[PDB]
C-alpha cells in the first residue's frame, strides 16, 4: 500500500474508449413523483445508482438507432435493477443520462460509444415491448426525503442564535466533535432522549463516521474529493461498496439520506471478506485491501472492446488467482498499467485481472482489479 | 377511519418572550407574555403584575414585537407565528370589554426559501418606517410600515452573506440602517447596510465592515446619543460606532454563553444580560460629554435567577424572567448587594411544568381520582409535579435540583423510581450543587465486576432515586456506574415471584464509541427501606426500552427485541429474540401485540406466539420524519407525535383481503398540535361519549388529553368546528383550518380524525346570539338540533379533563 | 490465440474455450456485442 504517485483523475475519464468525444452538459431532471415514459436497453443490466458513471458500447443497430433518437430530446434512458436476471423481473431502476457519444466505424460495423450517468432513481409502473425491439417503461420518479435537522422543532430561541459553528480545524479531530455534539444537541435536555442518540442520526456526524471508515481505503483522501452533500454523499458510498446486487436494491429503495448511511454503515462494519461467486469457501480479499485508485472510489464500472461492462474493485493484494495470459497495455482501464487474467483457483472462474506499472517510477507498481459481479460479500 | 378528540387539561407555561411598553394606554406600563400560543398583557403595578388579559393565537409566537408609529397614541403589537402569519394589533378598550384589535395581517410565507440555521429573526425599525424580517438564508422581507399596507405586503432583498447570526436595527440614522453579525470562512465578521424603500434594495452601511470575535452572537443597538452597536461573544464584549472602536474581556462571562438581554435605561446606560446557567450580568455604558461618546463598558454579576430565556426590565429594580426550564420569576434589583453577595432577591415565582419528559398516573389518595407526577425542568430546575384536578388544577412541586429523566410508581412500596441525571465536572468529578441524587437518606453505588479527562470537562451522572409517596423524599438513591447513561425504568413482577422489582436498562456510552456496544438490565428490589441489587443482566447494546409483557421482561437491545423469563434461581434468561433493522427506541404493547417504533417514524407491529414462542411480524408502516413518542389506543389504534408538532393515528384494520393491505398502517388521522409532545401515559385526572384517556407531556409544559369518539359525535363536532369558525374571531385573523393543518416543512395537507376539544368549549364562553348563529340548520339526535342540547353535549365534553 | 468476448482469456484449442465461455455466469448477450 505505498504512497500513489498515480493520477487518480485518470481512470474516471475512460480514456480507453477512445479520444474526445461529444459532451452534452443537458442536465435534464424530472419532477418528483412525475410520471415519465423512458426508454431501456437490453444490453445493460447493472444496477446504476444515481451519480455512478456507466460507460457502454452497441453494435447491434436497433440500439444504435434508439441511441441515435436519444441524442436528440433528452438524452435520458433507463436501468432496470434486475432483482431476478432472469425473466427480467425489474421492479425499480435508474434513469442514465448520456453525457458523452462517440461513433466510429471500424471493423466494417456502426459501432456508438456512450458514458451515461445515473441521475435519478424511480418505481418501473409499466414494462411494454415496441415493435422495434427497445422496450420502453412507465417511471415514477422517486423522490429525495430531506428531513429537517432533529432538534429543529425542539429549540430554544434564545439558543438559535450561535447554532452556527465558527469553522473546522484544517484528538483535536475528538475534542472538535465533542464541542459539536454538546452545542448541535443541546436542546436534547428537553425531549427523552440523550444527545448520542440524536447523534446517531445527525447527517454530519454520519458523512464523518463514513469518511473515518474511508480513510483507510485512501490515505489521500482529502475532503474535498468527497461530497459535502449528505444525498451526493451516501450515493458516492453506495456506489463504491463491494456489496451483492440485493444490498444495492436496499440502498436503492432507501429515499432518505439519513437511512441510506445508517445503512451503509451497518453494511461497511458488518461485511469483513469477499469471496468467489462460483464457489462458496475461497475467499479472494478482505476489506482491509481496498484502496481508491480513482476519484470515484474503489469501485468503477468499465467497459471491454466488446462492450460488456464490468464493476472493478481496486485493491492492493489478493490471494487464490490463477494468472493467464501476459501484461498487455492495450484497452487498460488504468493508464500506465498492463493486465492479465484472474480465475478462481478453485473452479477456475473469471474474477478479475492483475495490473502491473509499466514505469519503473510509478507506484504502486502492481495491484488487482476483481469485478464484482464474481465476487460475494462474507460475513463472519 | 379514526375518531380521535384532543383538549388541553393544563395550558402551556414555558415563556418564549417577553416585552414592555404602553399597549394598553399611553399611561400604563405593559408586560406581554408569550408562551407558545398564549398571549398574556399584564398591567406592571408597584405591588407585581396585574393580568390584565389573555388570549389565544392560532400560531407558535416565533415574533413579538411593541412599536409605535408617528400619530399613534399607544403602541401597535407586530406578532408573526412559527407559520408565517404576520400581523398588526391594537389593544381597544370599551368600559369593561377588552379586545385586541386586528389592525392589520398577512402571510409572509415565500414559496421558495430554505429556514435559517439561526432561526426566524424580526426587528422593526425605530422609527418604525418597516419591518425586518430574517426567515430564510440569503434573503430579508422588508414589510414597508405605511398604514396603507393593510395586507402586510412585503418585498425580499437579497443578502450576499448567507450565514447572518443576528441583526438589528440601528438608532440615530436618517435611513432604517441595519447592523448584523455574520459568519464565513474567514471568520465572523460585522457589515452595515442601510435600507432604502423606494428603490427596494441595500445600500452601503454607514461605518464599513469590521471583523468580530470568533463567537461573536449577539448585536445590541444602542440608542441615542451613544447609537452604534454592542456586539456580544463568548470571550469579549466590544461596541462599534463608525470609526470608533471599544473592546472588553471580562472574565466573570467566560464560563457561560450570554443568550438573553434588555435595556435597563431609556438612553441604553444599562444593559441586563443572561447566561445559560442562570446567571444576571448588568452592562453599564459610561459616557462622558465631549456631543456624548462612550467612555468605557463595565460588566457586573448581579446574581443568579433560574434559566432565562428572556429578560425584561419593568421598573422600580423589578425584572421579569421568562424562562424554559423553570419557574418564571419576578425578581428585584438592590442597590447594594445582601451577606451572599447577590444583588438578586426573588419576589414572585410562576409555574412551568415544561419541559414534560415523563410521567406517570397513580390514584396516591386512592379516592378513585388520578394524579398526574411529571419529571419537569431541566439542570437545576428540574423536579416532579403533582397535578391533581381540584374542586382549577392543584400543583405541586417537589425540587431536585438535577434532572429528572423517567419515572414510575410502584404500589406494595408506597414510591416511585425516578432516574435522575446530574452534571459533575471533572476536577475525579465534584457535583456543581447540592440535589436529590447526593442528599438522599440513604444511597448505594453500583459495583458491577462487568466492564482522556480535562478539569473543565462535564460528565454526567445518573441515579435512581426512591421517592416516598406521602413525604416526597429521596428515600434511597443508588448511583450507576461511571459512563453509564440510565434510558429505561418499569417496575413490574416477573415469573411465579411475588416480589415487585424496579427493572433499569443502561447503556455503556463512551465519546469514543458512536453507538453503544455494551449495556445492563439490574433487578433492584426496595424492602425494608433499603435498595438490593436482586440480579443483572449484561447486554450487547443499549437497553433503549423495557416493558413488562405477561410477566416477563421484554427489552429493546440497539436493534433487537428480546424476551426474557424470570426462572426460579431470580435470573434472567433470555426466552427468544427478534431483529427488525430499526433501533427499538419506542416499544409499547397490549395483550400480545408489541409496537416497535424508531426515531424516524419506522413503525412495526410484531405479535407474540406462545405456541411457537417467536415473535411474527404483523404488520409495518416506514415513512421518514421524526417521531417523539408513540401510544396504543387500542388493539388497531396508535398515536403518535411527529416533527412540525403533529400527532396523527395508525391503523392496522388485520381484516383486509390483500395481504399487502394486512402489513401496512394507514394513517387515518392528522392533527397539527402546536406542540412537542415528550410522552404519552393511559389515565385520566377525573373520577372514574369518549372512550380511553390517553395523557400526553409536552415541551412547553402543557398536559393535553386524546380519547376517542363514536362517529356520530365525531360528526356532529366536526359540523360544530365549521360552524364556530365562522363565527368566533381569531386574534390576528389566523383561519383555524390553516392553524391546524398538518405542517411539516413546505408540505401541509387539512387535519383529519382529530376534534379541536378548545375550539369546542370555546363554543361556551360566547353571547347566546352568537350560539344561536352557530346552532342553525343541525341534525341532533334525527331532530331540529337547539342551542341547549349542544350546550349540554360540550358540557358533558368537559368533564373529561 | 482465440480470445474470450467476456475477459481477456487466451486459449489454444476449441473445447477450452466454449467451457470457460459458458462458464461466465450472465446472460452472456452474445447478440448485442460481438461483432
Ligand atoms: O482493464 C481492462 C482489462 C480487461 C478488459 N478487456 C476485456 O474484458 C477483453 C476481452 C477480449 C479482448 N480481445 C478482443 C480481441 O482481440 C484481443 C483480445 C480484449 C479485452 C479487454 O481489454 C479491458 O478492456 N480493459
Ligand atoms: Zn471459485
Ligand atoms: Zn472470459
Amino acid at each position: 500500500p505505498n504512497i500513489i504517485n498515480f493520477d487518480t483523475s485518470l481512470p474516471t475519464s475512460h480514456t480507453y474508449l477512445g479520444a474526445d468525444m461529444e459532451e452534452f452538459h443537458g442536465r435534464t431532471l424530472h419532477d418528483d413523483d412525475s410520471c415519465q415514459v423512458i426508454p431501456v436497453l437490453p444490453q445493460v443490466m447493472m444496477i446504476l445508482i444515481p451519480g455512478q458513471t456507466l460507460p457502454l458500447q452497441l453494435f447491434h443497430p436497433q440500439e444504435v438507432s434508439m441511441v441515435r433518437n436519444l441524442i436528440q430530446k433528452d438524452r435520458t434512458f433507463a436501468v432496470l435493477a434486475y432483482s431476478n436476471v432472469q425473466e427480467r423481473e425489474a421492479q425499480f431502476g435508474t434513469t442514465a443520462e448520456i453525457y458523452a457519444y462517440r461513433e466510429e466505424q471500424d471493423f466494417g460495423i456502426e459501432i456508438v460509444k456512450v458514458k451515461a450517468i445515473g441521475r435519478q432513481r424511480f418505481k418501473v409502473l409499466e414494462l411494454r415491448t415496441q415493435s422495434d425491439g427497445i422496450q420502453q417503461a412507465k417511471v415514477q420518479i422517486l423522490p429525495e426525503c430531506v428531513l429537517p435537522s432533529t432538534m429543529s422543532a425542539v429549540q430554544l430561541e434564545s439558543l438559535n442564535k450561535c447554532q452556527i459553528f465558527p469553522s473546522k480545524p484544517v484528538q483535536c479531530s475528538y475534542k472538535w466533535w465533542q464541542k459539536y455534539q454538546k452545542r448541535k444537541f443541546h436542546c436534547a435536555n428537553l425531549t427523552s432522549w440523550p444527545r448520542w442518540l440524536y447523534s446517531l442520526y445527525d447527517a454530519e456526524t454520519l458523512m464523518d463516521r463514513i469518511k473515518k471508515q474511508l480513510r483507510e481505503w485512501d490515505e489521500n483522501l482529502k475532503d474535498d474529493s468527497l461530497p459535502s452533500n449528505p444525498i451526493d454523499f451516501s450515493y458516492r458510498v453506495a456506489a463504491c461498496l463491494p456489496i451483492d446486487d440485493v444490498l444495492r436494491i436496499q440502498l436503492l429503495k432507501i429515499g432518505s439520506a439519513i437511512q441510506r448511511l445508517r445503512c451503509e454503515l451497518d453494511i461497511m462494519n458488518k461485511c469483513t471478506s469477499l469471496c468467489c461467486k462460483q464457489c462458496q469457501e475461497t475467499e479472494i480479499t478482505t476489506k482491509n485491501e481496498i484502496f481508491s485508485l480513482s476519484l470515484c472510489g474503489p469501485m468503477a464500472a468499465y467497459v471491454n472492446p466488446h462492450g460488456y461492462v464490468h464493476e472493478t474493485l481496486t485493491v492492493y493484494k489478493a490471494c487464490n488467482l490463477n494468472l493467464i495470459g501476459r501484461p498487455s497495455t492495450e484497452h487498460s482501464w488504468f493508464p500506465g498499467y498492463a493486465w492479465t487474467v484472474a480465475q478462481c483457483k478453485i473452479c477456475a472462474s473469471h474474477i478479475g485481472w492483475k495490473f502491473t506499472a509499466t514505469k519503473k517510477d510509478m507506484s504502486p507498481q502492481k495491484f488487482w482489479g476483481l469485478t464484482r459481479s464474481a465476487l460475494l460479500p462474507t460475513i463472519p | 377511519m379514526s375518531y380521535n378528540y384532543v383538549v388541553t387539561a393544563q395550558k402551556p407555561t414555558a415563556v418564549n418572550g417577553c416585552v414592555t411598553g404602553h399597549f394598553t394606554s399611553a399611561e400604563d406600563l405593559n408586560l406581554l407574555i408569550a408562551k407558545n400560543t398564549r398571549l398574556e398583557i399584564y398591567v406592571v403595578t408597584a405591588e407585581g403584575l396585574r393580568p390584565v388579559k389573555e388570549v389565544g393565537m392560532y400560531g407558535k409566537i416565533a415574533v413579538m414585537e411593541l412599536f409605535r408609529p408617528k400619530g399613534e397614541s399607544k403602541d401597535l403589537l407586530f406578532i408573526l407565528t412559527a407559520k408565517y402569519n404576520a400581523c398588526i394589533l391594537e389593544y381597544k378598550q370599551s368600559g369593561e370589554s377588552i379586545d385586541i384589535i386586528t389592525r392589520a395581517h398577512g402571510n409572509v410565507q415565500d414559496r421558495i426559501g430554505r429556514p435559517s440555521e439561526t432561526g426566524i429573526i424580526g426587528i422593526i425599525d425605530p422609527e418604525c418606517r418597516m419591518i425586518g424580517l430574517r426567515l430564510y438564508d440569503g434573503l430579508f422581507k422588508v414589510i414597508p410600515l405605511d398604514r396603507d399596507n393593510k395586507e402586510l405586503k412585503a418585498f425580499n432583498i437579497r443578502l450576499e452573506e448567507l450565514h447572518v447570526i443576528d441583526v438589528k436595527f440601528l438608532y440615530g440614522c436618517q435611513a432604517p440602517t441595519i447592523c448584523f453579525v455574520y459568519q464565513d470562512p474567514q471568520g465572523r465578521h460585522v457589515k452595515t447596510y442601510e435600507v432604502s424603500l423606494r428603490e427596494k434594495e441595500f445600500n452601503k452601511g454607514p461605518w464599513k465592515q469590521e471583523n468580530v470575535e470568533a463567537e461573536a452572537s449577539m448585536v445590541i443597538a444602542v440608542p441615542e446619543p451613544f447609537g452604534g452597536a454592542i456586539i456580544i461573544g463568548q470571550e469579549s464584549i466590544t461596541y462599534h460606532n463608525g470609526d470608533k472602536y471599544l473592546a472588553i474581556a471580562p472574565p466573570i462571562i467566560k464560563q457561560s454563553t450570554i443568550v438573553c438581554h434588555n435595556r435597563v435605561d431609556p438612553n441604553g446606560s444599562r444593559y441586563l444580560l443572561g447566561d445559560m446557567e442562570g446567571r444576571l450580568f448588568m452592562l453599564l455604558l459610561e459616557k462622558e460629554e465631549q456631543t456624548v461618546t462612550l467612555k468605557d463598558l463595565r460588566v457586573e454579576l448581579l446574581g443568579e435567577t433560574s434559566i432565562a430565556e428572556c429578560l425584561t426590565y419593568l421598573d422600580n429594580g423589578v425584572v421579569f424572567v421568562g424562562s424554559r426550564l423553570g419557574d418564571s420569576q419576578l425578581v428585584k434589583l438592590n442597590v447594594d448587594s445582601n451577606e451572599q453577595g447577590s444583588y438578586v432577591v426573588a419576589m414572585e415565582t410562576f409555574t412551568n411544568l415544561g419541559p414534560i419528559v415523563d410521567m406517570c398516573v397513580v390514584d396516591l389518595e386512592r379516592q378513585g381520582q388520578g394524579q398526574l407526577v411529571t419529571c419537569s425542568g431541566a439542570f437545576k430546575e428540574g423536579s416532579l409535579r403533582i397535578i391533581r384536578n381540584g374542586i382549577k388544577l392543584h400543583i405541586r412541586t417537589v425540587p431536585l435540583y438535577e434532572s429528572p429523566r423517567k419515572i414510575c410508581y410502584q404500589e406494595v412500596s408506597q414510591c416511585f423510581g425516578v432516574l435522575s441525571s446530574r452534571i459533575e465536572v471533572q476536577d475525579g468529578t465534584t457535583a456543581l450543587r447540592p440535589s436529590a441524587s447526593t442528599q438522599a437518606l440513604s444511597s448505594s453505588v453500583s459495583s458491577s465486576k462487568l466492564f482522556e479527562t480535562s478539569f473543565g470537562e462535564e460528565v454526567e451522572v445518573h441515579n435512581l432515586l426512591i421517592i416516598d409517596q406521602h413525604t416526597f423524599e429521596v428515600l434511597h438513591a443508588h448511583q450507576f456506574l461511571q459512563n453509564e447513561y440510565a434510558l429505561s425504568l418499569v417496575s413490574c413482577k416477573l415469573g411465579k415471584d411475588p416480589n415487585t422489582y424496579f427493572i433499569v436498562g443502561t447503556a455503556m456510552v463512551y465519546p469514543e464509541e458512536a453507538e453503544p456496544k455494551q449495556g445492563r438490565i439490574v433487578v433492584f428490589q426496595y424492602s425494608d427501606g433499603k435498595l438490593q441489587t436482586v440480579a443483572e443482566k449484561e447486554v450487547k447494546g443499549a437497553v433503549y426500552s423495557m416493558v413488562e409483557f405477561n410477566g416477563k421482561l421484554l427489552a429493546s437491545i440497539n436493534s433487537t427485541v428480546r424476551l426474557y423469563e424470570w426462572t426460579t434461581e431470580k435470573e434472567l434468561r433470555t426466552e427468544c429474540n427478534h431483529y427488525n433493522n430499526i433501533m427499538a427506541l419506542y416499544l409499547k404493547t397490549k395483550g400480545d401485540f408489541i409496537l416497535v417504533g424508531d426515531l424516524m417514524r419506522s413503525v412495526l407491529l410484531l405479535a407474540y406466539k406462545p405456541m411457537e414462542g417467536n415473535f411474527e411480524e404483523i404488520a409495518r408502516d416506514f415513512n421518514p420524519n421524526w417521531m417523539s413518542a408513540v401510544e396504543i389506543l387500542d388493539d388497531d389504534n396508535f398515536l403518535g407525535a411527529e416533527n412540525a408538532f403533529n400527532l396523527f393515528v395508525c391503523q392496522k384494520d388485520s381484516a383486509a383481503t390483500t395481504d399487502e393491505e394486512r402489513q401496512h398502517l394507514q394513517e387515518v388521522g392528522l392533527f397539527h398540535l402546536g406542540e412537542f409532545v415528550n410522552v404519552f401515559c393511559h389515565g385520566s385526572l377525573v373520577m372514574q361519549p369518549t372512550q380511553g384517556s390517553v395523557l400526553f407531556g409536552t415541551v412547553n409544559g402543557m398536559i393535553g388529553l386524546v380519547t376517542s369518539l363514536s362517529e356520530s359525535w365525531y360528526n356532529l363536532l366536526l359540523d360544530m368546528q365549521n360552524r364556530l369558525n365562522k363565527v368566533i374571531k381569531s386574534v390576528g385573523k389566523i383561519e383555524h383550518s390553516f392553524w391546524r393543518s398538518f405542517h411539516t416543512e413546505r408540505k401541509t395537507e387539512p387535519a383529519t380524525g382529530f376534534i379541536d376539544g378548545d375550539l369546542i368549549e370555546s363554543f361556551l364562553d360566547i353571547s347566546r346570539p352568537k350560539m344561536q348563529e352557530v346552532v342553525a340548520n343541525l341534525q341532533y339526535d334525527k331532530r331540529e338540533a337547539t342551542a341547549d342540547d349542544l350546550i349540554k353535549v360540550v358540557e358533558e365534553l368537559t368533564r373529561i379533563h | 490465440l482465440l480470445f474470450c468476448p467476456i475477459c481477456g482469456f487466451t486459449c489454444r484449442q476449441k473445447g477450452n474455450l466454449l467451457r470457460h465461455i459458458n462458464l461466465h455466469t450472465g446472460e452472456k448477450l452474445f447478440k448485442y456485442h460481438l461483432y
